[PDB]
């Protein structure tokens, strides 16, 4: 209740709905496993750095077979049939070679490992402001209006699953911005004026829910003659 | 044929990039420009294996009608060519495509190729179609200046979000890396400097923080809080997502599946 | 003139895709303000939205419908005047110019990189192997590959740090238009100086 | 050239990534909606001028 008046529903709503709103959350909960157990690419984000931290991996053992313009790229064999002063000449191109490829790695883990950490950060800062709190960032907690969030733990990363109210079952409606009655303009406290044809009432937001247009959900403040689309009508003290 | 004010004196010509581009014939003087011949790359689209074996080509940057004369006279390097009905070649801004037929519909893309130009398989028999992407369904709002819609139902939504946290932790050694075991070739390794020191203070950095990403993300409480023995949340069931007791290493099914999912010397 | 192996790929979306989806986002905030972000778009008239965005801002709805034809003169005249503002400030898009610039420069001394000799007697390879033998052409040949070699990898070290940095702004404009356009923003600075209606 | 090794394949690999990175900002940026709403015909909001 506590959560539906935050972003902006009355908490009757809930109250009166609740097994409702209990089944819809049991059958959406109960989907999720179903989504994510027979679709293949939903953990690729994941895969991607295995893959790639083995494909480095691999690229950096394979080089070692690689003779970098020089007889053999076996040292044991160049040591064992040429002597120490032909040797050097040789050895010198195999130690360029491999400098230049653990150069090449280390630069390339340097690269992956900063953008590691801005996903971290961006992972930390979601923990934060949708699991210990109610966020208003629109899209920044699933989309719709955000309810709760829940964690959950994958091998090197997280899992959100976002609890959001979505609204359904929309109608059209004619309003006006005020009602004139006794040369007085009325405007609503919080709602909307809304008509159904013949007869006008005052409603919340974003929930159908049509009241009696009384002295106690709106105030006066002005007069009749200024504001345009003014619309008079009847209000009961 | 060139078309450059040569003074008398001069014999060849060059550009910004300082490469020839003019020339001038010793028998007859005449100045002629030089054009390299033309290249570039092919790619090759596909479905899956599993589905069919047929595929297309792209040639990458180059109009068709060069490509058509190239293989009249038996000039393209890649000795391969694709059998090239009078119907099924297209020439679109990315290059010259051989193997798709051209439809006028649109659908959501699956193979990008170019400036908005995509491929898929389509059974229209079955075959591969290139066609212009569709950005989504067309909607007007009938907007009034007294009209208003309001909701009258709503929905509980789940969705999930994937995010990764940390990598592996590696340690290279110098010396056994590059030289092995042999005293000679770190002797001559030796004269080099500190390269090693640099590279193992590097290592040794990613590793501390692929250790503190996992520390700042999870321990975020100071508290260990331990749920109820009795389940009753008012008719919400949280047992999909709570620690499963009976298996030895207590974790939620949906834990479960997502470790069994990920497949990793 | 297309360089010596450089070429350049075109984008998938095109100009007009581009401007589609900006109008398509135009036509949404503005027949039904911040519902067509979260569900379907519901429709509503404007002076209500602004209403609705000014109770907002922590102001009554009162004075917008006693000053709207104030406040419509008041926006029309700053929307007039950002044509003008743009239209004669030399360093207004230094910020989209600079990509471009430091690219060319990137590929402009790639290429120029191939008229060096790297201590051999020649650049050119052609005329390196029509007067040399064999036994002899590779101990010239070989310091031009190590050079060219060195130069490919700078490029590519040098495109990755830069394409790191674009994603940063990208990620930061995507945020921005999801909480600056389809709704209301409460961070201070984020949407503007002052407080923030719509963007 | 064949005796250095396989630093081609790498250098095409990092740019075949930010290719394909480019692309994705652009669809992650613009590509918010679903729907392409039209604007009515009649451009009248209440003495707004867009
Ligand atoms: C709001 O939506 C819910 C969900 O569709 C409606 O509940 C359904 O009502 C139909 C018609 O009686 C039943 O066949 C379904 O079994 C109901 N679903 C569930 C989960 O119980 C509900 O009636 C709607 N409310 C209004 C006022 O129309
Ligand atoms: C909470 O949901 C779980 C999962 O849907 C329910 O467990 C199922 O219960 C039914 C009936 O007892 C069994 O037929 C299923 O095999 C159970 N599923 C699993 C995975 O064990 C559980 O009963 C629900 N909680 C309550 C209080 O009803
Ligand atoms: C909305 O603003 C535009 C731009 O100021 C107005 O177009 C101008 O209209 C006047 C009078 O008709 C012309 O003298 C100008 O040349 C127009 N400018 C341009 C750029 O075309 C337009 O009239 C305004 N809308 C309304 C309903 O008044
Ligand atoms: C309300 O009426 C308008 C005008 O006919 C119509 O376009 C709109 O679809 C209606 N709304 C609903 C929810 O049917
Ligand atoms: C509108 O509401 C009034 C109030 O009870 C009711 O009498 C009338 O029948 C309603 N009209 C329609 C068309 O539903
Ligand atoms: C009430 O509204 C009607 C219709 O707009 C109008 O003709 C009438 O003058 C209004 N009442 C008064 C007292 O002005
Ligand atoms: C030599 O070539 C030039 C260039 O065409 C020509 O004008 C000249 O007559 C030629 N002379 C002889 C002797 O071939
Ligand atoms: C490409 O080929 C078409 C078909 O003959 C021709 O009309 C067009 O001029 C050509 N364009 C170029 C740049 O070669
Ligand atoms: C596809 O769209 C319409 C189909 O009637 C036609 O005007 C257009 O020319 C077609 N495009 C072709 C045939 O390339
Ligand atoms: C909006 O109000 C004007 C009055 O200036 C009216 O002419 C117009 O018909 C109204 N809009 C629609 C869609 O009817």
């Amino acid at each position: 209740a506590y959560r539906f008046n935050g972003i902006g529903v009355t908490q009757n709503v809930l109250y009166e709905n609740q097994k409702l709103i209990a089944n819809q959350f049991n059958s959406a909960i109960g989907k999720i496993q179903d989504s994510l157990f027979s679709t293949p690419s939903a953990l690729g984000k994941l895969q991607d750095v295995v893959n790639h931290n083995a494909q480095a991996l691999n690229t950096l053992v394979k080089q070692l077979s690689s003779k970098f313009g020089a007889i053999s790229s076996v040292l044991n064999d160049i040591l064992s049939r040429l002597d120490p002063p032909e040797a050097e000449v040789q050895i010198d191109r195999l130690i360029t070679g491999r400098l230049q490829s653990l150069q090449t790695y280390v630069t390339q883990q340097l690269i992956r490992a900063a953008e590691i950490r801005a996903s971290a950060n961006l992972a930390a800062t979601k923990m934060s402001e949708c699991v210990l709190g109610q966020s208003k960032r629109v899209d920044f907690c699933g989309k719709g209006y955000h309810l709760m969030s829940f964690p959950q733990s994958a091998p090197h990363g997280v899992v959100f699953l976002h609890v959001t109210y979505v609204p359904a079952q929309e109608k059209n409606f004619t309003t006006a911005p005020a009602i004139c009655h006794d040369g007085k303009a009325h405007f609503p406290r919080e709602g909307v004026f809304v008509s159904n044809g013949t007869h006008w009432f005052v409603t919340q937001r974003n929930f159908y829910e049509p009241q009696i247009i009384t002295t106690d959900n709106t105030f006066v403040s002005g007069n009749c003659d200024v504001v345009i689309g003014i619309v008079n009508n009847t209000v009961y003290d | 044929k060139s078309n450059k004010k040569f003074l008398p004196f001069q014999q060849f010509g060059r550009d910004i990039v300082d490469t020839t581009d003019a020339v001038r014939d010793p028998q007859t003087l005449e100045i002629l420009d030089i054009t390299p011949c033309s290249f570039g790359g092919v790619s090759v689209i596909t479905p899956g294996t599993n589905t069919s074996n047929q595929v297309a080509v792209l040639y990458q940057g180059v109009n068709c009608t060069e490509v058509s004369v190239a293989i009249h006279a038996d000039q393209l390097t890649p000795t391969w060519r694709v059998y090239s009905t009078g119907s099924n070649v297209f020439q679109t801004r990315a290059g010259c495509l051989i193997g798709a037929e051209y439809v006028n519909n649109s659908y959501e893309c699956d193979i990008p190729i170019g400036a908005g130009i995509c491929a898929s398989y389509q059974t229209q028999s079955q075959s591969i179609i290139a066609y212009t992407m569709s950005l989504g369904a067309e909607n007007s709002v009938a907007y009034s200046n007294n009209s208003i819609a309001i909701p009258t139902n709503f929905t509980i939504s789940v969705t999930t979000e994937i995010l990764p946290v940390s990598m592996t932790k590696t340690s290279v050694d110098c010396t056994m890396y590059i030289c092995g075991d042999s005293t000679e070739c770190s002797n001559l390794l030796l004269q080099y400097g500190s390269f090693c020191t640099q590279l193992k203070r590097a290592l040794t950095g990613i590793a501390v923080e692929q250790d503190k990403n996992t520390q700042e993300v999870f321990a975020q409480v100071k508290q260990i809080y331990k749920t109820p023995p009795i389940k009753y949340f008012g008719g919400f069931n949280f047992s999909q997502i709570l620690p499963d007791p009976s298996k030895p290493s207590k974790r939620s099914p949906i834990e479960d599946l997502l470790f069994n999912k990920v497949t990793l010397a | 003139q297309k360089f010596n192996g450089l070429t350049v790929l075109p984008p998938l979306l095109t100009d007009e895709m581009i401007a589609q989806y900006t109008s398509a986002l135009l036509a949404g905030t503005i027949t039904s303000g911040w519902t067509f972000g979260a569900g379907p778009a519901l429709q509503i008239p404007f002076p209500m939205q602004m209403a609705y965005r000014f109770n907002g801002i922590g102001v009554t709805q009162n004075v917008l419908y006693e000053n709207q034809k104030l406040i419509a003169n008041q926006f029309n005249s700053a929307i007039g005047k950002i044509q003008d503002s743009l239209f004669s400030t030399p360093s207004a898009l230094g910020k989209l110019q600079d990509v471009v610039n430091h690219n060319a420069q990137a590929l402009n001394t790639l290429v120029k990189q191939l008229s060096s000799k790297f201590g051999a007697i020649s650049s050119v390879l052609n005329d390196i192997l029509s007067r040399l033998d064999p036994p002899e052409a590779e101990v010239q040949i070989d310091r031009l590959i190590t050079g060219r070699l060195q130069s490919l990898q700078t490029y590519v070290t040098q495109q990755l740090i830069r394409a790191a940095e674009i994603r940063a702004s990208a990620n930061l404009a995507a945020t921005k238009m999801s909480e600056c356009v389809l709704g209301q923003s409460k961070r201070v600075d984020f949407c503007g100086k002052g407080y923030h209606l719509m963007s």
